[PDB]
RNA sequence: CAGAAGAAUCAUCGAAUCUUUGAACGCACUGCGCCUUUGGGUUCUACCAAAGGCAUGCCUGUUUGAGUGUCAUU
RNA sequence: GAGUUCAGCGAUGCUGAAUCCGGUGCGCUCUCGACGGCCCUUGAAAAUCCAACGGAAGUU
RNA sequence: GGACAUGGGUUAGUCGAUCCUAAGAGAUAGGGAAGCUCCGUAUGAAAGGCACGAUUUUUCGUGCCUAUCGAAAGGGAAUCCGGUUAAUAUUCCGGAACCAGAAGGUGGAAUCAACACGGCAACGUAAAUGAAGUUGGAGACGUCGGCGGGAGCCCUG
């Protein structure tokens, strides 16, 4: 008995031609999706909802200087859920501090009185919990990103990671695991070059990928030990 | 070229309509409720949807078991359906809007509805298809729906969507629905058939 | 009887083309290829395809007809059917507005079992053992995969639950040989009632998607692997008489336990029996933990690595500590430093190996291995003329076929690399000296 | 065997494992995996058991057969251009060669001298079988001369005369020329009789007239042919018994002159024919072919060729079968002669046994011409070999 | 007549068998096809056999469609 | 070696021989080739088989 | 007696039928008709195929091309000799062939100069890939007269 596994009959050339012709539909869809028009209702939509924030602003910062700050914990975990047009330039300034500019976006952050209050400042666009030792790892071991010259480098090797942060005795991936679940010194080091996660909501059911506005039911606010579900779904 | 016949069928009876002078009557559902009316229409519609079957199964069952173990309210308020029920209501004045399909088959089945919603003097619109209604009411098709009961909640958003559907349907057209509709002619076929007009009456009268 | 036409029988007629095989079938080309994917079908070559097409010579794939006709009794084809019928009830539930018809819907989703499946492509557990590589391979691959949207979350989960419990038996009934560190991953050789099973673990990295695979192909694979080894290891457990599945301990896995959440509940092995391991910070506890257990020998570990941790850093019971860092300012006393390839090789070889040689900060001897069988000349890193020349010149031609060309390649890759390697073996001396 | 700390080979090493990065192509081999498990056709063969290749080839034993012509050892050398044909006396002391040059060189093979520098392009030029009467038949272009060479007894020139003192007949530094013989066509092959009576001449280009047999005794010439189809490459006489054979373009015809008609037809299987050697058995035919193809041939046993040989680089110029000894030589552009064992047994039952011997190289190749003539001495296992470079060879 | 010895050219009758045809139904009227499964052989990509299927109109439901038929979809 | 015809000798067997060389003809029968007319009414169809143009594809 | 009674007798891959079509018939699509039924045969019929593809949001996309009956005298793959019976023979017996289809195998041939060479030519040869698409030929074609060739028969040494 002599069984020989031949070349497929997969004809690889036609086949990344496909490819590029596929590619090159794309493109062109891509660049005719231009400029669709907007109704009335979008616009008033949109001006109730900025004076909504501008009505929970005045009201959290003004008169409620206070902050429950989520104890026994030293760290946390948040997510970026929503986003609205034509943002109030405070909550615009937030999100880029604490490097959320964008929806989906993941940041680990140290639970203290600073962060807190501007986390209750952005609280409706975020969902924030604490992340356990079995989410950190996975979200490091897969979907942690690093800032090598200033690109978003992939972890995948800890030579990059030991020339980047040699000097705060940090070599490994597992290192930038312990320096990140127990807050250490080279915590505020760490975490800059980490680049944020991108824990877009998976639609794999065939109702989630039919549904509108499908978002995984996200919800916003402060959700404690849940949103290491979030993250298991993610991850 | 070779269509397959019910194709034909289809578009001849797409262009036959158009070109035959069409009875005003039967010409009112060529004018329609406009896009933006439609669909706050179906807004306040969609809320009083009735309970599917299996919801309605479910509520029998919740108070079967009450019963059985160990045991006032409120009237129902839904969307109303039927011809025959419709129809009822407007004569019983209960309607206070009527949402009548614009493509009901059988024209006669809806043909003389606006003229009695008229008489009835209740807010009536044509709405575009009798599957969108259907949808409202669970079912395939509803050639009519009726308003007959809102929650107080919702008694200005009915109020609302009556004076817009008066505005934007009973205001408008008007003089439209008592014109004979059809005699919509191609640019290109009025020149035709003057040329076919023109030669006729030359010498081809027999 | 009538004049017997051409392409009526024998090959034309053994043999049947894939897009004939997608007419009578009576499938598209994506579902086609699934049920091959499940069944075994796969193309065949006839010696003479013009023949076989017809007389044709555009190029072609070909089946065997008795594949295809075994095609066109199976019950997951319906299976398939009864999807695209649901998917439609679903967007018209959807389309009319009705959420809890939708939801009713998805909670009766059609669903198959691959039962009769794995029952019919191997008749006996020895015919599953034999065909299990590739399940491994694959079940391990995407155990570390981050979840995305062609592939299921809950399918990735499948993949830690099967693979954990695979390692778990394994452990149990100590049935691991040879364990190599390779570039790839690492290489784990296990016989389980006397099959060699043979398969690569990845390391755990944040590596991207290629984005050129179809994860549809992989989807139907890892389906199929899946059920497989989940009908395998219940009959790996019920023979040593284990429960299955084994209970989850959700608390231990939330904290990264790892395979200390699944208890194991009753229903040269010992290498590493009196042994004490460590794990520091930096080294791949899942496969340390797996390769040492695997030896009887007891494992501590970090608990920034899991949670579960018997022993501790503290503790004077440490025999040996892995650290493949190259500085420890915690050195203690009587826990021998080492580094990871010390471990390795003693599965490999069987035979404890020179802890200094593998001390903090060594010179890392060569990683042999386990796979490689010693060639026939191919070096380990552990008066003439007149009668040959005739004697390779006469049967040069002096034979039809000339079947004698495969010297050319076989003499020749073997040799080079014979001679390529026994002459790097003499500049690495002369570097040395 | 390639991973962290190879010594195999230098993939890559990595000084720790911490260091050894993700393998990124991982998932693409297993993607690839999985294409081939229902992609990639199956075929299931016998696997061929372990059998080194060499267990296939037969036993020569040229050591115990051993009348191999070693590297040569007498070099001749004066001729300016090719050497287009060459011949050895009956008596094997004399070489007659000639070539495009014009210049006829009769060497003495025991001491290689070029005792004949007289000249007199040299198509071809064969020795009478008669050893009284050493008569040389020399073609350039249609014309054909009898030489007899003065350095020959006085009776020998005069046994040469006697013998005759379509094709035109016609009766210098010792130029004895005899009967000069004028041809429509440019004659190509010589052939000579076993006893001298008849020459056989061979044109290319001639198609009616393209062979012609020329008798002696009666000074006249005719075509045996009364109607020729298909080009003539070559001519020769049967070794045994009045049979004449032409190699054609494609084929190879046996004419029996005695009854006028055709005895058999040897399908090559070869796109063109290049010269043609007889066994002096008279029932073996060697076929040297443009194909870089050697046919051997045996007259009972096929028309089609017992063996096919195909050694050589480029096209098969000149074969040669020595006279006495169960030895053939095959000569190519490519330079390289080869010296084959041809043994023949007279048993119905006893296949001939046919070895190679040697392989004679070293020698010089000019405008994409090697060897192009080869001749066997009528005592010994020597070969003379001429060469494009006006080099003759005396291969030992 | 021979031959046989719950008999019977018996009765009753609720289980079956029921060739080719015929409204007569794969197509024709000695034949010629197609589909599914299984089996045989002293020969196995071939040949053979067996079993079960393949008429028309219409109804109910199912599935898969078509339509420059009527619409909806920020 | 069959068949036929002669000679024998003994289930129908066995043994001898011969079955040959010609010549021919507006001969008859059948067929093929090459022409020459008359056509006009310029002289069935299909199954089936072949070839061409075309250039897809492609040490083991 | 070709009667009565009793038994026996017809053997095929190659001979016919079986297959193809002819003038015509004829079901179907449709339309008539109170109706048995009639008209109608590509007709205003959705009149049936082939290839391509790493699987395509694991719900199929893209491209191409678009009945039957009717001839034991027409068209059509292939068998001969001798012998044998009371009665059957191109069928059986003995011997010798042929055709059609089917797979592998053996040997030969062509190619990393990608699918052979030769001849001025007509064309030749042991071979010497050819998808879609597009053509050509055979089948396949009146009648009469004379001449030539061959065979058998007749004549005859």
């Amino acid at each position: 008995p002599e069984v020989l596994l031949k070349k497929r009959k997969v004809n690889e050339r036609t086949r990344k031609e496909r490819v590029e012709q596929a590619i090159a539909k794309k493109e062109a869809q891509k660049k005719n999706r231009k400029e669709t028009f907007k109704r009335a209702e979008t616009f008033i939509n949109n001006y109730r909802q900025r004076e909504r924030e501008r009505i929970r602003l005045n009201r959290s910062a003004k008169n409620k200087g206070d902050i429950f700050v989520p104890d026994e914990t030293k760290l946390l975990f948040v997510i970026r859920i929503a986003g609205v047009k034509n943002m109030p330039p405070k909550i615009r300034k937030v999100l880029r501090l604490l490097r959320l500019s964008r929806i989906n976006n993941a940041v680990f952050v140290r639970n203290n009185k600073a962060v807190a209050q501007m986390l209750r400042i952005v609280e409706p666009y975020v969902m924030y919990g604490i992340p356990n030792l079995h989410s950190v790892r996975e979200l490091i071991y897969k979907r942690g990103f690093g800032k090598i010259n200033g690109q978003r480098i992939a972890l995948s090797d800890n030579a990059l990671i030991e020339e980047a942060l040699g000097k705060y005795d940090v070599i490994s991936i597992e290192d930038i695991i312990h320096e990140i679940y127990n807050v250490g010194s080279h915590f505020k080091e760490v975490t800059k070059f980490l680049w944020p996660f991108t824990l877009t909501p998976v639609k794999h059911s065939l109702m989630e990928k039919k549904v509108k506005h499908f978002n995984e039911g996200r919800k916003a606010g402060y959700c404690g030990e849940e949103i290491n579900e979030l993250i298991k779904k993610q991850v | 070229v070779k269509w397959p016949e019910y194709i034909r069928l289809q578009r001849r009876r797409k262009i036959l309509n158009l070109r035959l002078k069409v009875p005003p009557a039967i010409a009112q559902f060529q004018k329609t409720l406009d896009k933006n009316t439609a669909t706050q229409v179906f807004k306040l519609l969609n809320k009083y949807r009735p309970e599917t079957a299996a919801e309605k199964k479910q509520r029998l069952v919740a108070e079967a078991e009450a019963v059985a173990n160990g045991k006032v309210s409120k009237k129902p308020y839904n969307v109303k359906y039927g011809l025959n029920h419709v129809v009822a209501l407007i004569e019983a004045k209960k309607a206070k809007l009527v949402l009548i399909a614009s493509d009901v088959d059988p024209i006669e089945l809806v043909v003389f509805l606006p003229a009695l919603c008229k008489k009835m003097g209740v807010p009536y619109a044509i709405v575009k298809n009798k599957a969108r209604l259907g949808t409202v009411i669970h079912q395939k098709t509803a050639a009519v729906l009726a308003v007959t009961e809102v929650r107080e909640e919702d008694k200005n958003e009915l109020a609302s969507i009556v004076s817009a559907v008066d505005a934007n349907f009973s205001a408008k057209y008007d003089e439209s629905r008592r014109k004979w509709g059809g005699g919509i002619m191609g640019g290109k076929t009025q020149a035709l058939l003057a040329k076919r007009a023109k030669a006729a009456a030359a010498t081809v009268r027999l | 009887a009538r004049v017997k036409q051409k392409g009526k029988a024998g090959a034309a007629r053994i043999y049947i083309t894939r897009n004939q095989a997608l007419k009578k079938l009576q499938l598209t080309l994506a579902d086609f290829r699934r049920i091959c994917i499940l069944k075994g079908v796969y193309p065949r070559e006839p010696k003479n395809k013009k023949k076989a097409n017809k007389g044709s010579t555009a190029p072609v794939t070909f089946y065997y007809t008795k594949d295809i006709q075994y095609l066109l009794h199976e019950p997951i084809v319906q299976k398939f059917r009864e999807y695209k019928v649901f998917a439609r009830k679903l967007s018209k539930a959807l389309g009319k507005g009705e959420l809890e018809t939708a939801k009713r819907l998805e909670a009766r989703k059609p669903t198959y079992s691959l039962d009769h499946i794995i029952k019919e492509r191997y008749p006996t557990f020895h015919d599953a053992l034999k065909d299990i590589d590739d399940a491994l391979s694959m079940l391990f691959l995407f155990s570390t995969m981050p979840v995305t949207d062609k592939i299921g979350a809950a399918t990735v989960a499948n993949c830690e639950r099967l693979c954990a419990e695979f390692q778990h038996y394994v452990i149990r009934s100590n049935s691991l040989r040879k364990a190599f560190l390779s570039i790839k991953g690492i290489y784990y050789q296990a016989e389980i009632f006397g099959e060699q099973i043979t398969w690569i673990v990845p390391y755990k990295f944040a590596q991207s998607v290629p984005t050129d695979v179809d994860f549809r192909i992989m989807h139907t694979f890892l389906e199929f692997y899946q059920a497989l080894m989940g009908f395998v290891n219940f009959k790996l457990y019920n023979t040593l008489g284990l429960r299955y599945p084994p209970k989850i301990d959700v608390a231990k896995s939330e904290s990264a336990a790892g395979l200390a959440a699944y208890e194991l509940e009753e229903s040269n092995t010992s290498l590493f029996s009196n042994f004490t391991f460590f794990l520091s910070r930096e080294v791949p506890r899942f496969s340390l933990e797996f390769v040492i257990r695997a030896f009887g020998g007891k494992v501590g570990w970090d608990p920034i690595l899991g949670s579960g941790s018997p022993f501790s850093e503290s503790d004077p019971v440490i025999t040996h500590h892995i650290c493949d860092r190259p500085h420890i300012s915690q050195k203690y006393e009587g826990r021998i430093y080492i580094q990871p390839q010390w471990v390795y090789d003693s599965i490999n070889k069987g035979i404890l190996e020179r802890t200094d040689l593998y001390a903090c900060g060594a010179t890392l001897p060569p990683h042999l291995s386990p796979f490689v069988k010693v060639g026939e000349n191919d070096y380990d890193p552990e008066a003439e003329e007149k009668e040959e020349k005739e004697a390779k010149e006469l049967s040069k031609m002096m034979m039809s076929n000339k079947q004698r060309k495969l010297y050319s390649k076989l003499k020749n890759e073997n040799s080079k690399n014979e001679n390529y390697n026994n002459a790097l073996r003499n500049r690495k001396r002369d570097i040395e000296k | 065997e390639e991973s962290y700390n190879p010594p195999e080979e230098y993939p890559k090493k990595y000084k720790s494992l911490r260091v050894v990065p993700a393998y990124s192509n991982l998932i693409k081999e297993k993607f690839e995996r999985c294409l081939d498990l229902y992609l990639a056709p199956r075929v299931r063969r016998t696997k061929l058991n372990i059998d080194p290749e060499s267990l296939l080839p037969k036993l020569p034993t040229p050591s115990e057969l051993r009348p191999f012509p070693t590297r040569c050892t007498n070099v001749f050398i004066g001729h300016k251009g090719r050497v287009r044909c060459l011949s050895v006396h009956v008596s094997g002391n004399w070489l007659a060669s000639g070539g495009d040059d014009g210049v006829l060189r009769i060497w003495e093979v025991m001491t290689g001298r070029c005792v004949w520098k007289c000249s007199l392009i040299i198509q071809s030029l064969a020795w009478g079988p008669l050893s009284d009467s050493p008569v040389l038949a020399v073609a350039v272009d249609e014309t054909v001369y009898f030489i007899t060479p003065p350095i020959f007894s006085d009776e020998q020139i005069e046994a040469s005369k006697e013998l005759f003192t379509s094709a035109i007949w016609r009766r210098l530094h010792g130029g004895i020329v005899h009967a000069t013989v004028s041809t429509p066509s440019s004659i190509k092959s010589l052939s000579w009789h076993r006893r001298g009576d008849y020459l056989a001449t061979s044109s290319p280009t001639s198609s009616s007239q393209a062979v012609l047999i020329h008798q002696l005794s009666r000074g006249a010439s005719q075509s045996p042919f009364s109607k020729s189809k298909g080009s003539v490459q070559a001519v020769t006489f049967h070794p045994t018994m009045p049979y004449l054979l032409v190699a054609t373009q494609r084929y190879v015809r046996i004419y029996n002159l005695v009854k006028q008609e055709l005895v058999k037809t040897l399908l090559t299987g070869v796109k063109w024919v290049s010269s043609l050697s007889v066994h002096s058995s008279g029932d073996h035919v060697i076929i040297g072919s443009y194909d870089k193809r050697l046919c051997w041939f045996d007259l009972d046993f096929s028309s089609k060729p017992y063996k096919n040989l195909r050694y050589h680089s480029r096209a098969l110029r000149d074969v040669s079968y020595h006279p006495s000894l169960p030895l053939f030589c095959s000569g190519s552009d490519d330079g390289d002669v080869q010296v084959f064992h041809g043994r023949v047994y007279s048993d119905l039952l006893a296949n001939p046994l046919i070895v190679p011997l040697k392989i004679l190289r070293n020698h010089k190749v000019v405008d994409n011409v090697g060897v192009l003539s080869t001749c066997w001495h009528p005592k010994e296992a020597w070969l003379f070999s001429a060469g494009a470079g006006g080099e003759i060879r005396m291969w030992t």
